């Protein structure tokens, strides 16, 4: 492998914030050989900055990915005034180490 | 110790006759009321002109889980499911 050998990749998660809906995030983990694994640990990170540019962190959430499609999801529930939504998800495969798992940061936009 | 649901104040909303006005949702002061549109548990302080309302609990799917969400009903019965057979 090289780096990881995990690819993150978000699939049916549009990158915007639409309000009073709850927002949901899947994640798809591939190999090398574009393959899907399922199995895998993934960790999401969260944190939102409002109209007053104030800023709050979510706990992180886990889900691992199925093996019948290599998806992990999440829904996250956002204030009203939430403008910008910059998460990171994250691999915690058993057999690799910290420095080689997968990491990919995305960021959501509410309507301007 | 985690925490499922998460809390947040709107500063600055409208006070009319005694009431916060919070997104077309009327709740007078003193007083929790469960809301459709946020799917949220509001309860309003018009002195202050603030309302902090609670949110439904982020979901981390587990193996064979899946989510049930609705949008109709008041909180709770707006939030997101975790659902997992059994």
């Amino acid at each position: 492998m090289v780096l990881s050998p995990y690819k993150l990749n978000l699939v049916a998660t549009p990158l915007f914030l639409k309000p009073g809906i709850p927002y949901p995030i899947k994640v798809q983990v591939k190999d090398s050989l574009d393959q899907l694994v399922g199995g895998v640990p993934v960790t999401l990170n969260a944190q939102t900055i409002d109209v007053n540019q104030e800023t709050s962190d979510l706990d992180p959430s886990k889900s691992v990915t199925r093996v019948d499609d290599g998806v992990a999801s999440f829904v996250l529930n956002l204030p009203s005034g939430v403008t910008v939504l910059e998460f990171n998800v994250k691999t915690d495969a058993p057999d690799l180490p910290e420095e080689n798992q997968a990491r990919e940061g995305y960021r959501a936009i509410a309507y301007s | 110790v985690q925490e499922r649901g998460h809390t947040y104040v709107t500063k600055n909303v409208t006070v009319e006759d005694g009431a916060c006005v919070y997104l077309r949702n009327v709740i007078p002061n003193g007083e929790t009321k469960a809301l459709n549109n946020p799917c949220v548990l509001s309860t309003c302080y018009a002195a202050d002109r603030k309302v902090n309302s609670t949110l439904c609990p982020n979901i981390g799917v587990d193996e064979g889980c899946h989510v049930e969400w609705t949008p109709d009903g008041v909180y709770p019965n707006c939030c997101p499911k975790h659902v997992c057979p059994s």
